[PDB]
Protein backbone atom coordinates (compact mmCIF):
# COMPACT_ATOMS: atom_id res chain seq x y z
CA UNK A 1 0.00 0.00 0.00
CA UNK A 2 1.50 3.31 -1.03
CA UNK A 3 -1.17 5.90 -1.78
CA UNK A 4 -1.03 9.68 -1.48
CA UNK A 5 -2.97 12.93 -1.15
CA UNK A 6 -3.69 16.00 -3.30
CA UNK A 7 -6.02 18.14 -5.33
CA UNK A 8 -9.21 16.12 -5.64
CA UNK A 9 -12.42 16.40 -3.58
CA UNK A 10 -12.04 14.53 -0.25
CA UNK A 11 -12.22 15.51 3.41
CA UNK A 12 -9.42 14.32 5.69
CA UNK A 13 -8.08 14.41 9.28
CA UNK A 14 -4.36 15.07 9.82
CA UNK A 15 -1.65 16.55 12.04
CA UNK A 16 0.73 15.26 14.63
CA UNK A 17 1.92 16.05 18.17
CA UNK A 18 4.89 16.65 20.45
CA UNK A 19 7.87 16.92 18.13
CA UNK A 20 10.72 19.41 18.53
CA UNK A 21 10.55 22.85 20.14
CA UNK A 22 11.95 26.30 19.93
CA UNK A 23 13.95 25.23 22.93
CA UNK A 24 15.58 22.01 21.78
CA UNK A 25 16.02 22.75 18.12
CA UNK A 26 19.07 24.92 18.61
CA UNK A 27 21.37 23.19 18.81
CA UNK A 28 23.43 20.03 19.22
CA UNK A 29 21.43 19.01 22.30
CA UNK A 30 20.33 15.47 22.11
CA UNK A 31 18.51 15.67 18.81
CA UNK A 32 16.07 13.03 19.92
CA UNK A 33 13.85 13.04 16.88
CA UNK A 34 16.94 12.90 14.70
CA UNK A 35 19.67 11.21 16.70
CA UNK A 36 22.83 10.14 14.89
CA UNK A 37 25.55 7.56 15.19
CA UNK A 38 25.53 4.77 17.76
CA UNK A 39 28.56 4.69 19.98
CA UNK A 40 29.44 4.79 23.64
CA UNK A 41 32.95 3.54 23.50
CA UNK A 42 36.06 5.62 23.87
CA UNK A 43 38.57 2.78 23.72
CA UNK A 44 39.89 4.60 20.65
CA UNK A 45 36.77 2.95 19.26
CA UNK A 46 33.18 3.89 18.47
CA UNK A 47 31.39 0.54 18.28
CA UNK A 48 28.18 0.05 16.40
CA UNK A 49 26.48 -3.05 15.03
CA UNK A 50 26.79 -4.90 11.76
CA UNK A 51 25.67 -8.24 10.36
CA UNK B 1 60.18 24.62 48.45
CA UNK B 2 57.58 24.99 45.73
CA UNK B 3 60.48 24.73 43.36
CA UNK B 4 61.06 23.90 39.74
CA UNK B 5 59.62 20.43 39.48
CA UNK B 6 56.35 21.18 41.21
CA UNK B 7 54.84 22.42 38.85
CA UNK B 8 52.59 19.74 37.38
CA UNK B 9 52.25 17.71 34.29
CA UNK B 10 49.62 19.27 32.10
CA UNK B 11 46.86 17.26 33.56
CA UNK B 12 44.36 15.01 31.81
CA UNK B 13 44.46 11.93 29.55
CA UNK B 14 42.54 8.67 29.12
CA UNK B 15 40.02 9.38 26.40
CA UNK B 16 36.80 10.67 27.91
CA UNK B 17 37.80 14.09 28.37
CA UNK B 18 40.22 16.26 26.44
CA UNK B 19 42.33 19.14 27.74
CA UNK B 20 40.55 22.49 27.84
CA UNK B 21 37.75 22.00 30.36
CA UNK B 22 36.88 21.44 34.03
CA UNK B 23 37.52 18.08 35.70
CA UNK B 24 36.01 17.97 39.19
CA UNK B 25 36.13 14.43 40.61
CA UNK B 26 37.52 11.53 38.61
CA UNK B 27 41.05 10.18 38.40
CA UNK B 28 44.02 11.91 36.86
CA UNK B 29 47.53 12.01 35.48
CA UNK B 30 49.08 14.26 38.16
CA UNK B 31 52.53 15.91 38.37
CA UNK B 32 55.61 15.93 36.18
CA UNK B 33 58.93 17.61 36.74
CA UNK B 34 59.66 20.50 34.39
CA UNK B 35 62.93 18.66 34.09
CA UNK B 36 60.88 16.30 31.95
CA UNK B 37 59.23 14.92 34.07
CA UNK B 38 56.53 12.29 33.75
CA UNK B 39 55.65 9.40 33.61
CA UNK B 40 55.66 7.85 37.07
CA UNK B 41 56.20 4.85 39.34
CA UNK B 42 53.60 2.51 40.68
CA UNK B 43 56.33 0.38 42.21
CA UNK B 44 56.71 -2.80 44.21
CA UNK B 45 59.63 -1.34 46.07
CA UNK B 46 59.95 -0.58 49.79
CA UNK B 47 61.98 -1.47 52.87
CA UNK B 48 61.82 -3.16 56.23
CA UNK B 49 60.58 -0.39 58.55
CA UNK B 50 57.18 -0.75 56.94
CA UNK B 51 55.27 -3.46 55.08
Amino acid sequence: GCNEVNSVNCNTSWKIVLFMKWSDNKDDILKGGDVVRLFHAEQEKFLTCDE
Amino acid sequence: AGNEGSWFYIQPFYKLRSIGDSVVIGDKVVLNPVNAGQPLHASSHQLVDNP
